[PDB]
């Protein structure tokens, strides 16, 4: 049992700089790669950012690029995603899973993250 | 009965059949213990990757039984036996996860960041290990770039012989609850035949 | 163990004459040889016929109270003429012996008796770090023979120290009153040498316990006899000394 | 009586043994068999025909009846490959909840060769060529198309054959590997690439799917009976 | 080597006896842990008897094993581990005790109070174990009364199959120290064969 | 190791109704079947009562019958006999037995009691 | 010199190996074996002697040679069996004092048939009708005549035959049955009821005695040594 | 089935093979524990050596097993498991010891003082066993001067038999920092065969 | 699909199995073997060659080159031995250093005869007569020229023949004898006496050395591989 | 491993009757006949005193005769070297050493001690 445990995600407003972060338990993090997907409210899920700390390969979406980064502990085994400058298309249930991989693909994941949304609307 | 006379020895065998090469290394011995994890955190240390080259000479053991011997080709099998648990003190979930192991053939190119290219290799053979079931095995026959493994190499240019690297990772994304994984990996060298026979390494290694 | 069941009255008298003595057997038949061997001659001085003859013991009365009785050979047979003597005279001895036990009561007594033969039977004396214990002459009772308690052996541990209700592992008949008479027990020579010294080592040793008890109709006979008769069976001894006359 | 010896060993249960025991019902008259058709002779038999392999097992799509559908979407030649699975049995999530990974369950060691299928489940008319590739153990999963093309590799072509077979081979190093998460013994890599790209005829459904099966082959066999059962 | 036509699979058998349906089977475990004891009181609950009714729907791990078919037949051998020792703390003594073991043929009369005559019976078969020796035991061949044990049955008329019911009591009377004993039962299933293969109960049970 | 400790015995006079107990160590009570006999002073063993709490099957002696009542428990694994309206001749040493059974017989029982003498005496 | 590998297990002593060690006596002379009457093979064989059962173990009777005298009282026709033996090896104490016991608590399996002999010592004119009744394993031990009486039983006549001899078969359920108190699996139950009752001569004792030998067949077998020695 | 006639038994044998008298005492068991020491002390109680006569009668495991039968013949075998320690609490050190053990054939002078003659003895086979090693072992083939050993001897001249004595001592000098050891004998007898069959000593030893 | 059954033990995984497991490199060439003079079959063929014994392991002496001289004194006729090797492997820590004793650290029993070799190094012209002497298992070591005498020894004359070969026998009671100080089983005692006294000519050093050598014969055999490897 | 611990070695002055002792570990005193050996400075060792404690065999040195006496315990299992009458000459480092023996040779031994300098100096 390999534990990835979603945490830092909260309600951000457009122009957000939010970060999360997944432990791994049961694996060392360069056995397998590291990414994250987006359950887009009613849609399927997309690809947003995947890196190996192996030697650490850098893979970004074509929305999410430039913007977001994501980086990668071996120390504490965990994956810091810089979610930078968060738009309203961003408001989107984050999940962080391992790969092999290395990079944004529906399948080719192995272990999931349990959830977390963090919601990128600008309110009172 | 009581007889010195200076023969040969007495008499003919009398079986020795597990003692015989195969016999005698035909026993799985543990190599390394390599951690990994799967970090929401940004632990660019244990950053879930870990890669660990194939080697003897870490563990005593396997150690002294192959330096009886000068040279050696050996069919080499590994097991690994994957266990895990949660880290932190929280009654946090996890879904089964799956851990993808990583043969590389010796004099490639050696996995660092979790992410690179390296890690889709159109090449090196990988292993995915669904966590919870029997323990993942591969067999890496004799890749020796010479006619056998030289156990003490005399001369010049310890870069010994270069059995290969193996890279454990978890493939499932950030989980909110930090899993840690101890990936246990296990050598019975089968098929095997030696030569000259050095007198036995006394001291410590 | 003893499961037989010849016919339960009598049929024929076939009587055994070895040289002077003379048994009248209740028949015959119904013998248990034990371990299934015959006293053979060591693979000597053979006394045959002369050595070989019946001699009875005394003969001991078995009442509602008797617990049991034992005996042990050469031992018994040490003061009987022949046999008696060549027992004496040598250092070496190996002789078989035919136990021939008979009861006879009437067609209104009830009763088992059992004929256990026990090779080298030491009694009673939970005295590993020393067994013989008991002297000469208290472990030696001879014709008279000595007997079993509930010098002194408890009858369910069959003097020794184990449970009576395994005592048929050793070579036996049981004279069960309703069916035979007779009782027939042909012991070979039995000892960790090929020969030995019969005044000091006791090869056997012929027990007889009382399985069921004795019951006699309304009034009768209040007790009735059981009788041992013994052979010496290819008898040899090496070598006179002396003829050393008392 | 015949002179025994009681040696070490009387007096005990053995789990495992294998001595005969008085029959508690003397002349039972058994109901006689009958050829009821499927009978079972081993286990490894059962491992013999394919199941399909859930390759989805996302968040919300693992446990749902969508852990099997593999969807070839409308993105782009990006080579980061279309699935790749490890063939790394109990290190491996996916191949542990396979007919052929239970069995794989309830032992400790593994040899012979593993079969992937590809039935393919899109609009006839529909054409195209995908790259399903296998890199041998130890070596790091492929991650560019001309990477993978380079190892074991087969081309399927979605307009001509709908179900498409790859044999994975036994290239192990000992006689024997583990069905234990001790260490992650990356072995095969099974992996499909997008080599051309899926062309449909006028307005078809731009996303279809594909299924994945996966069996033993005759020369699979296993060892040692462990297990695993809990409360 | 490495190849991939389309073949069937790539050579014939390697040797796979000890997963043979006889074989995989082929280790006892235990099904249910009846307790008894011997009260000089009268505790008419554990009252001497403790009655079973012989299923394996009890115990998981002989379950799963089992579900991975539909039908089966199965010569049934019985073992019984029966361990014993004192309730109250005192210095209270015992001799040996002697249990009784019954199996009861399926659609038999159960029995009920430690008395009643269905502890006589005529006909079924019993097994007198004195304590201190080796565990006993009995073989129980193919009870069914149709042609193979129903597994899962489809249908209507859950009494699977019925394979009959343990009793067990003391023989002894009652002793002044109270004496309680656990009596362990392990069932081997041999001679088994089986028939329709389904997937793998996954859940819970 | 089956264990049956025999409590509750002591000095009655003609006419009590005292009650014996006997628990079941070892063994579950409805495996065997439980009774009890008395020796008579200068006597042979007399069978009593006995009734195997698997169904409960109720036997009672000759003598005895009507009078006393044999009891099972199946919690505490106990058999209670309820001696009532003791008379002289039942001055008896009792001893609880486990059989199979189901009643009164020398044999056919496994584990025995250690022993109680009820005596049912008159005295000052 | 030979190019040779210690392999895992040198340097270890099994307490249960098999190999040639050096004669710290050479050439002395070993005294020569005689045939010595009794030579023993197996154990196996110390049971296939029948051994007298201990049929009562009560309170005053255990210990003293009365445990071995079964005693036809002189009682009513109550179908309260004269004597019911439980065939359970080690779950019952009667037993498990047998010779044929004694090697069966030094393993842990037995398979095979046990027979049962009876050998009455009643006034030889006393006549008389017993049931010798066995009940399969499982079945409850039948308490009343006609219930034994349906099952596998000898009508064994006193006047006639004084030695009544009952085989009882191997019907059991598994391949070995166990010798540990671990469940009470009720084998079969020895059981003698009165047929008839005893009829005596005149005024001849009217209470009489009866013995009951055990042991094993030629088809007994044991397996997995163990034991259990104290201090 | 259920068949009760009268015949011998029912059918022939059916596989005994464990049971046999070979391996019925095929299994070394403890025989006794001599401890020994290298006193730099003049402890003239422990005073190095250590006399054990060899004698079954010491342990029960083995004595009921042998007493099953009257007679015995048996190549006897010992194996010895040394292990020493330090005794006082100190970080006092030591080079590995070698300890001769000395086995005597019965009806010989019985050592006493470490020191004296009989230490050397011309004729008395002995085995040095140098510390860290596998146990030592010897074979002492029937030394009886029967035709076999007596068991339960009967009659008069207890000296059951005399299988010989085992005398153990340190061979290294004395070291300031006692060390203290124990030499486990085990003994398994082989090539055994047994004659007149008595029944089993019930009883306490 | 074939009727299967999974028996306990799968899922295990047994440290000393022996299956068959996916290759990980499909067809690799392998690099073939070539006749590298030397190769090895067995273990116990390192033994069947002599390695040089060290008597010497005294306080200065041990760990230093002079562990394997052994030096003949200018000192009397005192019969106490030359030098006395006790021949329990583990029980005794100078043989425990030499090849044959580390083979025998890889297991637990050892059976067969052990040869020494004794390789006299003195001035050619110098002479003398020696006593090689060995006392079978049990029997305390020989102290005095004459009990050493009695039993099985040879006469080794320095002047004619330098090498002197005695091989111990194997008079041992069980079949497999220790590698464990359980017990100081006294083996045999190698030991060596003045015969005669060393005869030297003109003024040639007067304290020559020896050297002694130790191996297996071609019926030595081992069994249980065990170890023992630290940190 | 067998211990032998050297003590009760200290400077004494020509004709001191010091004492010497060593423990026993790992065996039982009389497996091991246990003596000495003194590296005379600059000089090969010598034999001095030995004997063993299973029925105690005396044997000396030519030089050390008759003053020097060594005595075992089985208790302790000490070896107790009465250094009597100390003379210049005997001015060594002793060894306690197990034989076999069982006396004074310079192989034949087994376990070997520390080291122990015994100086027989006068001096102020």
């Amino acid at each position: 049992q390999v534990q990835l445990q979603e945490s830092g995600g909260g309600l951000v407003q457009p122009g957000g700089s939010l970060t999360l972060s997944c432990a791994a338990s049961g694996y060392a993090v360069s056995r397998y790669s590291m990414g994250w997907f987006r359950q887009a409210p009613g849609k399927e899920n997309e690809g947003v950012a995947a890196i190996d700390s192996s030697g650490v390969g850098t893979t970004y979406a074509d929305s999410v690029k430039g913007r977001f980064t994501i980086s990668r502990d071996n120390a504490k085994d965990t994956v810091y995603l810089r979610m930078n400058s968060l738009k309203p298309e961003d408001t989107a249930i984050y999940y962080c899973a391992s790969g092999f991989g290395l990079s944004l693909s529906r399948y080719t994941y192995a272990y999931w993250g349990q959830g977390t949304q963090v919601t990128v609307s600008s309110h009172h | 009965p009581s007889d010195t006379v200076q023969t040969r020895h007495v008499v003919q065998h009398r079986s020795r059949s597990e003692s015989s090469i195969e016999s005698f290394f035909a026993r799985g011995a543990c190599v390394t213990i390599m951690t990994v994890d799967n970090p929401a955190s940004t632990t660019n240390k244990d950053k879930l990757f870990a890669v660990w080259k194939i080697t003897y000479k870490d563990t005593v053991q396997l150690r002294r039984k192959l330096e009886f011997f000068t040279y050696s080709r050996f069919d080499m099998e590994l097991t690994f036996v994957v266990t895990a648990n949660f880290t932190e003190t929280n009654n946090g979930h996890a879904l089964n996860q799956v851990y993808q192991i990583m043969y590389v053939p010796p004099g490639a190119p050696v996995p660092e960041k979790w992410d690179d290219y390296t890690w889709q290799t159109s090449s090196n053979p990988s292993i995915f290990y669904t966590y919870g079931t029997a323990p993942a095995r591969i067999s890496v026959p004799y890749v020796g770039i010479s006619n056998a493994y030289s156990h003490f190499y005399d001369g010049f240019s310890a870069s010994l012989n270069d059995f290969g690297i193996l890279a454990v990772r978890v493939v499932n994304d950030h989980n909110p609850t930090k899993v840690t994984s101890k990936i246990r990996v296990y050598l019975k060298p089968k098929h095997i035949r030696v030569w000259c026979p050095r007198p036995p390494r006394a001291v410590a290694y | 163990s003893p499961n037989i069941e010849a016919c339960g009255y009598s049929d024929r008298v076939l009587q055994l004459t070895l040289g002077n003595s003379t048994i009248t057997t209740q028949e015959a038949a119904n013998s248990v040889v034990a371990y299934g061997r015959w006293p053979e001659y060591l693979r000597p001085t053979e006394p045959d016929v002369a050595a070989c003859r019946f001699y009875t013991l005394d003969t001991v009365s078995w009442t509602k109270e008797s617990r049991g009785w034992w005996w042990k050979l050469p031992d018994a047979l040490r003061d009987m003429g022949l046999f008696g003597q060549n027992m004496y005279y040598h250092y070496l001895g190996r002789s078989g012996y035919t136990v021939h036990v008979q009861c006879n009561a009437s067609k209104f007594h009830q009763g088992a008796l059992g004929v256990f033969a026990v090779p080298e039977m030491c009694l009673a004396g939970d005295s590993n770090t020393t067994t013989m214990h008991t002297s000469y002459q208290n472990a030696n009772p001879g014709e008279k023979g000595g007997t079993f308690t509930g010098f002194c052996p408890v009858d369910y541990l069959l003097g020794n120290g184990t449970l009576l209700g395994n005592a048929f592992v050793f070579p036996h008949q049981i004279i069960n009153l309703r069916t035979n008479n007779c009782a027939t027990l042909v012991l070979p020579y039995v000892n960790s040498l090929s020969i030995d010294s019969m005044v000091k080592h006791n090869n056997w040793g012929i027990a007889i316990l009382p399985l069921a008890p004795l019951n006699f109709a309304s009034e009768s006979s209040p007790e009735i006899p059981i009788t041992l008769t013994i052979a010496p069976m290819c008898c040899e001894f090496n070598g006179l000394r002396n003829i050393t006359l008392p | 009586g015949l002179p025994v010896m009681n040696t070490p060993g009387s007096n005990q249960y053995l789990t495992a043994d294998n001595f005969q025991s008085p029959c508690a019902l003397p002349e039972f008259d058994v109901t006689p068999p009958i050829d009821i058709p499927g009978e079972v002779k081993n286990m490894m038999e059962l491992a013999e025909i394919d199941t399909m392999i859930p390759f989805d097992l996302s968040a919300t799509k693992k446990n749902t009846m969508e852990m099997y559908r593999v969807r070839l979407s409308d993105k782009p030649h990006t080579d980061d490959p279309i699935l790749c699975l490890s063939l790394s049995p109990a290190s491996d999530p996916r191949l542990s909840h396979t007919m052929l990974g239970e069995i794989l369950n309830y032992y400790t060691h593994w040899a012979g060769s593993l079969k992937f299928t590809f039935l393919f489940c899109g609009s006839m008319m529909a054409t195209g060529k995908l790259l399903v590739s296998y890199a041998p153990p130890g070596a790091d999963p492929p991650k560019k198309r001309k990477e993978a093309m380079l190892g074991t590799h087969v081309i399927w072509d979605i307009g001509l054959q709908s179900s498409c077979t790859m044999v994975v081979p036994w290239i192990s190093n000992t006689t024997y590997r583990q069905t234990i998460d001790d260490s992650f013994t990356e072995g095969g890599y099974i992996s499909v690439f997008y080599q051309t790209r899926i062309v449909v005829p006028l307005s078809t459904p731009r996303e279809m799917d594909i299924l994945g099966f996966v069996s033993a082959c005759n020369d699979f066999s296993v060892r040692l009976l462990r297990d695993t059962t809990h409360i």
